[PDB]
């Protein structure tokens, strides 16, 4: 059964969306096409494919030559400034 | 020139010597170090601050 | 008896002791390292290489931008027919300079 | 975010609760939900900015505090982040934060032992029934 | 209902004769009390327990099968005689057992 | 290890080492196979939401994204107009 | 340098191997040296109790007995039986000397004072006590001395008891506690010491702590009178030194295991000033 | 002496219960800062991966890249991705380190930063 | 430079384009504690193979119980790694046990395994590895840089400070106990049949 | 090399597949149902961690019981096999010829066929 | 007979106050057993849950801050 | 459960045990070993043993390894509820009970047929 605990004792992050695709199993007098985007979101929370799916074309994108430098990560002010700017904290300064 | 081992084993000696090198350089040259990684290459001094380069 | 009847019956022959001049040469741990070293080459030595080339060019790219921006900012750098270019976000991307 | 360490935070964040009490309010009830399970950060980015910058404004010490700041991080690193143990260091520390003017009189009305460096050794005083929690 | 049937009748040829020990009928008490609610399982789990659960017991009946009796056979008294039904059905439904437990 | 020499002496690197090496190349291949062949074969990524896709998986899959949301939305829309029907029925 | 120092990254390490190295072969050393005195206290004690000196004579008022065993042990020769399996003849001891030397990593001494940060000592114990029972009965059955034999055979029933009776043991702490590090029970016991509670089956507790010892009543593996020796009835010099040191280490390390589950541990004994004691200090 | 050392063991309990009470909310008062900080360098780290997802996949088209991003037709539940969850040490990790370090950090000085 | 000699005749991102599905292809991707722990798991199921030897099979048995354990602790599943090797290493120990029973001496069947190998194990193995694999979408450690991945350094100290817990069993509890006390007490009247047909099998 | 989802699900059978290959001897065939047990019980911790299922990490000590109470069958059953007369490896108990034994070689208990 | 003294015993402590009723009748577990337990639990019908202190609305003392 | 330091500190009690065989290898020098005709044979009190190899033992108490199985798995079931026993209710101290009960009416049947006893084969 779903027990909607977590590996500690919590609550299993899947619980939200099995309770809303429960309830609209239950309203609806037609569960199974009426219900298709709860359950695709509970679906998509326990099996994660479409992250997967993210994953792969963004390996294949990498592999592919168009990113040269991301920008730096100012921490301070919480902004980001381009890699060309140069600063105390860079790597290369 | 004359070499003992064959040509195979030299360029195999020279991809992984190649490997070594780029490995060590990229861990020590490209790495913000804010992690002790490397002993007698990055400094032991006590940090005051959160983020201080070693 | 009948139970050790294959052994009765076994036809054993004597030994023929010969000098071994190879036994020394470890010729399968030669034949292991061949094959391990030209499977290694063939897969994780090219890969490592042009992997290896490309990070070495992307960097060169990324240090080049960095100095030309101080001589001339905005403009994108052109090399070897690629445009290196800022975005606003300040994202550097390479694209086909045609 | 703040360059500071996890134990200086906590130490800090003990006296810095009652000065930027709104900003703490305004972000717990932007965090709250319905399940035990948090919240995206991205709704409450806000309000955890707003938080921040009075922690930013609140870290600021008086001079005279920076003896009993001190002896609050030697507690804190000698008990590996038990706050219970030095809330006694910390309660001075808020203390002297709040109204420095009277820490002068404080200090002044010391005894001789209280006038004494202040060593931490935990293994060697456990101390009373101590859970460690 | 239809085990109770079944135990109504083999009343009657135990009367008739007894060949069969009161472990044996205690298995089948067990067996006849746990099986009915393979049908009130819920979830597939449940129901994997509640059979690994009958299946002891059938293991505990065939166990608990006698294996000598006194006949009017007066010629193997000096000899020996070796019947491998018992084993045989320990090994198979043992392993039957194991195979389908853990697929 | 005590008396390594002594414990050491039978099978310093292996009993079979042909077999071994044999086991070796074994799973290194099947590893290559499996990794670059065929589970993504199965996962079927390559085309994944291609506005153009040549496989029929993918159409599939897109006629059934579209097809689901079309369902929701007309299903929505009549289910808000008869709801503003009954409310306006109501305060009659 | 900025070209060379890439070479000596994994190069600059190896002394810090080497330094744990060496740390750990002093703590080994140090443990050796504690269960030599161990056992000259063992001798000294039974000097005591049959009413005899005892060692007098090998050192000063014998002081170096244990370093004369020692090197003795070492010295002896050895020799393999034909008929027995060469390689696990050897084998089996260099397992048991190298899990007995690894006994002592599962020890505590003070609230946070261990080697390494572990949480489930009692299942460490546990483990390496039946990989020790492994050897021994290894140990018997590769020397095929019928007496070694039936030794392994009294080894294993002694492991099934002991099975049950630590773990009822064990279960029975852990139900205070709520966890297997040693630490955890001290915190509990400064009041009053856990025995209190057992003080019922101190009889047990008795029993438990004799039969993981090895001691009497239950040195039924090492019988010397039923058996010839034993499971070592056919191993000589280090050989048989290994296993000695691997019992004594056992005892050492399970009565410290008893000492802090039961008895305090690092805790002085406050209950004899139980009535004296007030439970609170408010100004 | 069975049911009087119970007894003793469930006071202690209870003590420390006690002062639990306490513990807890000083870590309250310490809560809102420590995740407001995490919240930020989450979302920085979120940002970043946008842009670089964005850069990456609007090649094809931007519809394309916000198909792909897209995980949840309702977004009023927060579910990040993990590969696997947590469950040794209340989900938590001991050793946020790399193997090396663990072993070495245990007898040569230098990796722990004192985070005092 | 790769780009200086690609810019001879085309440009670097399509050499790229072409040539790094090739790269991908014959890139190995793998940690070496990972492909150690496997080799070792398939080369004592090989050696399982190829031992008739009882005791040593049951070695064996004994190292893989080792590495299934060393794998949990790798995957971080420490607690269950100890259960694990308390409660077999028992099971070990009876069964050394056993065979001092029975098969004292260690000698075995004179069996060839090559016969079967060559007749119906080797081809059929092949056919099974060829088409069986039910890993749909897992993606191995090195599929995409570390830096990309986020979420574990994220941290909950509201419900970090709501948290009570101080050991590893509360699922363990919860299921036990609280949902699955069903299976709990079926498998508690299950060992207790089992020791009553035991009884009665010794009989 | 091999992600450890489909590793498990690929040794799962094989450890099938090996106890079905070798000899049929009891005690060998015991072994292997055991290490098919652990495997089951290292392919259900795996799944529930990956899943944050307690469900799938508690099947952990149901699949230890029910390993346990089978072994434990499995003794008896080879112990009974003294008394029954029966030789451990299975291949014994019938006269079919087989290739894979080496010397297996039954006769009736007879000393002449032939008398005149 | 422990049982039955201590069952005895836990259905005589209700005259304590809620707090110290008998843990055996009245349960006190944490907040990962108690919403799971009482979440769409008509018969206790706790009320929404508070999600920065871990407790329903109608428990005792829910949410507890200073000052 | 530890980490890598575990590893690493067999790999060291290894090197250590290579100082014993150092010792000895060394205590060689101070003894020489002659080849006699019962120097390297089995010992059995003084006189050449009859059968070697063939050592097989009676295990006529194989009931006890049998509930020793068994009787760890229901002793390990109750770690849990033990560990958080603070967190006991009506249904977990019930099913407690329940298995502690069941544990102890199989060690009952058991001595009831007396199977924890030598028998006769
Ligand atoms: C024992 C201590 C170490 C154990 C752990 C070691 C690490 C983990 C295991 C790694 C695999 C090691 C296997 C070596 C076995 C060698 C056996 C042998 O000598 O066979 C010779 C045999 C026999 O030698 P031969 O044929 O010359 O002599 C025999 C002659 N006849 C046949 C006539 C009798 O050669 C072979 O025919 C088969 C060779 C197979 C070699 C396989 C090498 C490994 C393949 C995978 C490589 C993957 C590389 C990935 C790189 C990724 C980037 C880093
Ligand atoms: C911690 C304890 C340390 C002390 C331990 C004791 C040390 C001293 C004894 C050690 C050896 C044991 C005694 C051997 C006595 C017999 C000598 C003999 O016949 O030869 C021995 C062995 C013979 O092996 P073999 O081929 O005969 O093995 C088969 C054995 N039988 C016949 C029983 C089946 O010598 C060698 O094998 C040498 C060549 C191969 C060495 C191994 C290569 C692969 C693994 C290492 C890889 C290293 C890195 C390079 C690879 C690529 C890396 C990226
Ligand atoms: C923190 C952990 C602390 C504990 C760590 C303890 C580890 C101690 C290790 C000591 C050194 C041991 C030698 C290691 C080096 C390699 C040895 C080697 O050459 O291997 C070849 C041999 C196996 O190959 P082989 O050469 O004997 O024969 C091959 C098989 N045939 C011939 C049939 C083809 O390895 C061993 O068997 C070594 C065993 C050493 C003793 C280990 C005892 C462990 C406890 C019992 C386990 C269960 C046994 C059940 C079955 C009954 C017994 C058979
Ligand atoms: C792990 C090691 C064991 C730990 C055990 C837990 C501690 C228990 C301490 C003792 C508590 C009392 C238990 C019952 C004793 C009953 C004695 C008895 O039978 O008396 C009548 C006996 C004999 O009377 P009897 O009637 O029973 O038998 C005699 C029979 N007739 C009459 C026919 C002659 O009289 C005595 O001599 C009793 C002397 C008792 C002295 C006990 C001293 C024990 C000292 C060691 C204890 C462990 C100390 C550990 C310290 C650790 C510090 C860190
Ligand atoms: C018959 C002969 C009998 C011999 C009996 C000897 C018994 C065994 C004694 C072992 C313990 C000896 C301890 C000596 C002091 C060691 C100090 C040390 O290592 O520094 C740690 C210190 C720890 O300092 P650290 O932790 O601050 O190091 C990190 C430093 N930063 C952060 C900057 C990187 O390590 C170092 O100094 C670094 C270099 C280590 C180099 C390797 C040292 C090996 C030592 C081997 C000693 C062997 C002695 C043999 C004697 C033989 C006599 C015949
Ligand atoms: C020269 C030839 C070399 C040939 C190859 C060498 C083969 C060596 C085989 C044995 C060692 C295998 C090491 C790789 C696996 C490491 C697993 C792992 O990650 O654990 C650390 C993990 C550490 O994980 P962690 O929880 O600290 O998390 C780490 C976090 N990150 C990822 C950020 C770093 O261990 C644990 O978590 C729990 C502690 C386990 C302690 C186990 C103790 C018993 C070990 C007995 C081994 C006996 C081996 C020899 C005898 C048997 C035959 C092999
Ligand atoms: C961190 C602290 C470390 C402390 C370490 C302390 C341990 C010290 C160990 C000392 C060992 C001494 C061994 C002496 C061996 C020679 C004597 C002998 O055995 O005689 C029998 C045989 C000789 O027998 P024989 O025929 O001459 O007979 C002698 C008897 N009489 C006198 C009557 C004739 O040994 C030999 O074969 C001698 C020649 C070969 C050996 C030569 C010396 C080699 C030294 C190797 C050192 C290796 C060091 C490794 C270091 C790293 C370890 C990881
Ligand atoms: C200039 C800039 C740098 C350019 C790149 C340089 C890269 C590094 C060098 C790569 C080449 C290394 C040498 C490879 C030799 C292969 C020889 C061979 O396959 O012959 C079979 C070989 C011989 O058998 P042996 O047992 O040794 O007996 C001797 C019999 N004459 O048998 C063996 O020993 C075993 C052979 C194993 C073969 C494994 C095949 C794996 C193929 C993987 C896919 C590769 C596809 C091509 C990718 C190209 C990408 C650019
Ligand atoms: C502590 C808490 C509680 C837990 C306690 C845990 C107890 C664990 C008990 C372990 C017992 C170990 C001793 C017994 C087994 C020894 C190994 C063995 O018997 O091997 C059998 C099998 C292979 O056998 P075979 O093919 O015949 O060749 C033998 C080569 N060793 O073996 C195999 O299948 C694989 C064997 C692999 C051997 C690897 C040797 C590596 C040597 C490394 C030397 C140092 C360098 C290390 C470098 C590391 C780099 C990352
Ligand atoms: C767990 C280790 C520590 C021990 C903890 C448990 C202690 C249990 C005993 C507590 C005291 C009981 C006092 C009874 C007084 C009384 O009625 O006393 C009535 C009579 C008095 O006889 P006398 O005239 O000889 O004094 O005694 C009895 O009836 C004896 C009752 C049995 C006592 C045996 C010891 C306890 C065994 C465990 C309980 C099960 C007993 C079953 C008996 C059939």
């Amino acid at each position: 059964s779903y027990s909607g605990y977590s590996l500690n004792g919590g609550v299993h992050p899947c619980l939200p969306f099995y309770e809303r695709m429960l309830q609209c199993a239950k309203s609806e007098a037609l569960p199974i096409k009426m219900c298709t985007a709860q359950t695709e979101d509970y679906l998509e929370c326990h099996h994660r494919k479409k992250q997967y799916a993210l994953n792969y074309a963004i390996k294949k994108e990498l592999n592919n030559i168009r990113i040269v430098a991301l920008p730096r990560y100012d921490e301070e002010n919480d902004t980001f400034v381009p890699f060309s700017q140069a600063t105390a904290d860079h790597i290369f300064q | 020139a004359v070499r003992f081992v064959g040509p195979l084993n030299i360029v195999f000696a020279g991809v992984a010597f190649l490997m070594f090198y780029e490995n060590n350089y990229k861990k020590l040259y490209l790495n913000p170090r804010y992690s002790y990684t490397m002993p007698y290459l990055q400094s032991a001094k006590i940090t005051k601050n959160l983020y201080e380069k070693l | 008896q009948n139970n050790d009847r294959w052994v009765y019956e076994r036809r054993k022959s004597n030994f023929i002791a010969q000098v071994d001049y190879e036994y020394f040469k470890f010729n399968h741990w030669r034949t292991a390292w061949r094959y391990f070293r030209n499977i290694f080459l063939l897969t994780a030595g090219v890969s490592f290489l042009y992997n290896m080339e490309l990070d070495e060019g992307l960097g060169g790219l990324s240090l080049k931008y960095k100095e030309f921006v101080k001589t001339n900012p905005g403009q994108d750098l052109l090399i070897g027919n690629i445009r290196v270019t800022q975005r606003p976000n300040g994202l550097l991307v390479a694209v086909d300079a045609h | 975010k703040m360059n500071t360490k996890s134990f200086e935070v906590l130490i800090h964040s003990q006296y810095a609760f009652d000065v930027c009490r709104e900003q703490v309010y305004n972000f717990e009830d932007c965090r709250q939900t319905d399940t035990p399970l948090p919240k995206d950060p991205i709704h409450c980015k806000a309000q955890a900015k707003e938080v921040l910058s009075c922690y930013k404004e609140a870290e600021k010490m008086d001079p005279i505090c920076l003896s009993s700041f001190n002896d609050s991080r030697e507690c804190m690193f000698k008990s590996d982040g038990n706050l219970y143990n030095c809330k006694t260091w910390i309660n001075q520390y808020v203390t002297c934060q709040k109204n420095p003017a009277a820490f002068a009189e404080f200090l002044e009305a010391s005894t001789a032992e209280q006038l004494k460096s202040k060593k931490f050794d935990f293994v060697k005083n456990r101390g009373h029934s101590d859970k460690y929690l | 209902i239809f085990n109770n049937y079944f135990l109504y009748i083999t009343e009657k040829h135990i009367k008739i004769l007894n060949n069969y020990s009161i472990d044996y009928f205690f298995s089948i008490i067990n067996i006849t009390l746990f099986i009915p609610m393979i049908f009130l399982s819920n979830t597939l789990f449940t129901f994997f327990f509640l059979i690994e659960l009958v299946s002891c017991a059938i293991f505990y009946k065939f166990i608990v099968s006698k294996i000598s009796f006194k006949n009017s056979n007066y010629k193997d008294n000096y000899f020996s005689i070796f019947s491998k039904n018992y084993l045989n059905v320990l090994f198979y439904q043992y392993w039957s057992s194991f195979f389908s437990s853990v697929m | 290890v005590y008396q390594g020499f002594k414990v050491l002496r039978r099978n310093p690197t292996f009993y079979n080492p042909r077999s071994a090496g044999m086991v070796a190349l074994s799973y290194f291949a099947y590893s290559y196979y499996v990794n670059k062949y065929y589970k993504p074969q199965n996962s079927n990524f390559e085309e994944y939401n291609s506005s153009h896709p040549h496989n029929h998986d993918e159409k599939v899959r897109q006629y059934h994204e579209k097809t689901n949301q079309a369902i929701r939305d007309a299903v929505l829309e009549k289910r808000a107009e008869h709801d503003q029907r009954l409310r306006e029925e109501a305060k009659l | 340098g900025f070209w060379i120092a890439p070479l000596f990254v994994n190069i600059l390490s190896l002394p810090l191997y080497l330094v744990m190295l060496v740390y750990n072969i002093v703590c080994m050393l140090l443990i050796t040296l504690v269960i030599a005195s161990i056992t000259l206290i063992e001798r000294k004690v039974l000097s005591l109790v049959q009413r005899r000196v005892g060692p007098h004579y090998v050192g000063y008022r014998g002081r170096l007995q244990y370093i004369a065993d020692a090197l003795k042990l070492f010295i002896k020769g050895i020799v393999v039986p034909e008929g027995s399996n060469k390689f696990w003849f050897v084998a089996i001891p260099s397992a048991a000397g190298a899990i007995c030397y690894t006994f002592w990593i599962n020890s505590m001494w003070g609230p946070s004072v261990s080697i390494f940060d572990l949480e489930y000592n009692l299942v460490y114990a546990t483990i390496l006590s039946i990989l020790f029972s492994f050897c021994i009965m290894l140990t018997g059955y590769f020397s095929k001395s019928k007496y070694a034999f039936m030794a392994s055979i009294r080894c294993a029933i002694l492991m099934l008891n002991i099975e049950i009776f630590l773990g009822l043991l064990v279960i029975n702490l852990i139900f205070i506690s709520e966890s297997f590090c040693f630490s955890v029970f001290v915190i509990y016991q400064e009041i009053i010491w856990l025995i209190f509670i057992f003080f019922g089956v101190s009889g047990l507790i008795f029993i438990t702590f004799l039969l993981e010892t090895n001691r009497a009543p239950f040195d039924l593996a090492e019988a010397e009178s039923e058996l010839v020796t034993g499971y070592s009835v056919e191993y000589g010099g280090f050989y048989f030194a290994l296993y000695y040191l691997g019992e004594y280490f056992h005892l050492f390390f399970f009565s410290m295991v008893i000492s802090i589950v039961l008895f305090g541990g690092w805790e002085l004994p406050n209950f004899l000033y139980l009535f004296l004691l007030n439970d609170f200090n408010i100004l | 002496l069975q049911m009087w050392g119970v007894g003793k063991i469930i006071e202690i309990k209870k003590f420390m219960k006690r002062r639990d009470i306490e513990l807890k909310g000083l870590q309250r008062k310490a809560a809102p800062f420590m995740q407001s900080m995490n919240d930020v360098r989450h979302l920085a780290l979120r940002e970043r991966n946008d842009m670089l997802y964005n850069e990456l996949l609007s090649v094809h088209g931007e519809e394309y890249a916000q198909k792909m991003q897209k995980r949840f037709h309702q977004t009023d539940i927060w579910a990040p991705f993990r590969h696997r969850y947590a469950y040794m040490y209340n989900s938590s990790n001991k050793n946020v380190k790399d193997y090396k370090q663990v072993t070495l950090s245990r007898y040569i000085n230098g990796f722990d930063k004192f985070n005092v | 430079f790769l780009i200086t000699i690609t810019s001879y005749f085309s440009n670097i991102i399509e050499f790229n384009s072409y040539i790094i599905n090739l790269i991908d292809f014959i890139t190995p991707l793998f940690f070496i504690e990972n492909f150690v722990i496997q080799f070792f798991i398939l080369y004592l199921f090989y050696l399982l193979i190829v031992n008739n030897n009882l005791y040593y099979i049951l070695l064996y048995i004994f190292l893989e119980i080792v590495f299934f354990g060393l794998f949990l602790c790798l995957y971080q599943l420490e607690l269950f790694t100890g259960f694990l090797w308390v409660a077999e290493f028992a099971i070990v120990f009876i069964a050394v046990v056993l065979l001092f029973y029975l098969n004292i001496d260690g000698l075995h069947l004179k069996y060839n395994h090559n016969i079967n190998n060559v007749l119906y194990y080797t081809p059929s193995l092949v056919l099974f590895l060829i088409f069986f694999n039910i890993d749909y979408f897992s993606e191995l450690e090195l599929f995409l840089p570390l830096e990309l991945s986020f979420i574990d350094i994220y941290d909950d100290y509201y419900e970090g400070f709501n948290n009570s817990i101080m050991n590893d069993f509360t699922p363990l509890t919860l299921s036990y106990y609280s949902i699955n006390s069903a299976e709990f007490i079926i498998i508690g009247l299950l060992l207790l049949l089992g020791s009553v047909a035991c009884v009665n099998l010794y009989k | 090399m091999l992600t450890w989802i489909s590793f498990w699900s690929l040794i799962f059978w094989l450890i099938l597949i090996i106890l079905v290959l070798k000899p049929k001897n009891f005690i060998s065939i015991l072994f292997m149902s055991e290490l098919t047990w652990l495997a089951l019980y290292c392919l259900s911790l795996l799944f529930g961690a990956i899943y944050c299922d307690i469900t799938l990490l508690s099947i952990s000590f149901f699949i230890l019981g029910v390993a346990g109470l089978e072994f434990s069958f499995g003794i008896l059953i080879a112990i009974l096999y003294k008394n029954l007369n029966e030789s451990l490896n299975t291949d014994l108990n019938n006269n079919n010829n087989n290739q894979n034994i080496f010397d297996k070689n039954f006769k009736t208990p007879l000393e002449k066929i032939n008398w005149q | 007979f422990c049982l039955l003294f201590v069952l005895a015993d836990a259905w005589g402590r209700e005259k304590y106050a809620q707090p110290y009723k008998s843990q055996i009748l009245h349960g006190r577990q944490p907040f990962g057993h108690t919403f799971v337990q009482n979440y769409r639990n008509q018969a206790t019908d706790l009320g929404r849950w508070n999600h920065n202190f871990a407790c329903y609305e109608k428990q005792p003392g829910c949410g507890r801050d200073f000052d | 459960m530890g980490d890598a330091v575990v590893i690493h500190l067999i790999q060291n009690v290894l090197i250590f045990g290579i100082i014993f065989w150092l010792l000895t290898w060394g205590a060689e020098y101070f003894y020489t070993v002659k080849q006699q005709l019962t120097k390297k044979q089995f010992y059995e009190c003084g006189f050449k043993s009859i059968s070697e190899l063939n050592i097989q033992i009676n295990f006529n108490f194989f009931m006890l390894a049998v509930f020793l199985i068994l009787y760890d798995v229901e002793f390990t079931f109750l770690f849990p509820v033990l560990f958080n026993f603070s967190m006991f209710s009506t249904t977990e101290l019930f099913l407690a009970f329940f298995f502690i009960f069941l544990i102890l009416v199989s060690l009952l049947y058991d001595w009831l047929n007396n199977v924890l006893s030598w028998s006769a084969e």
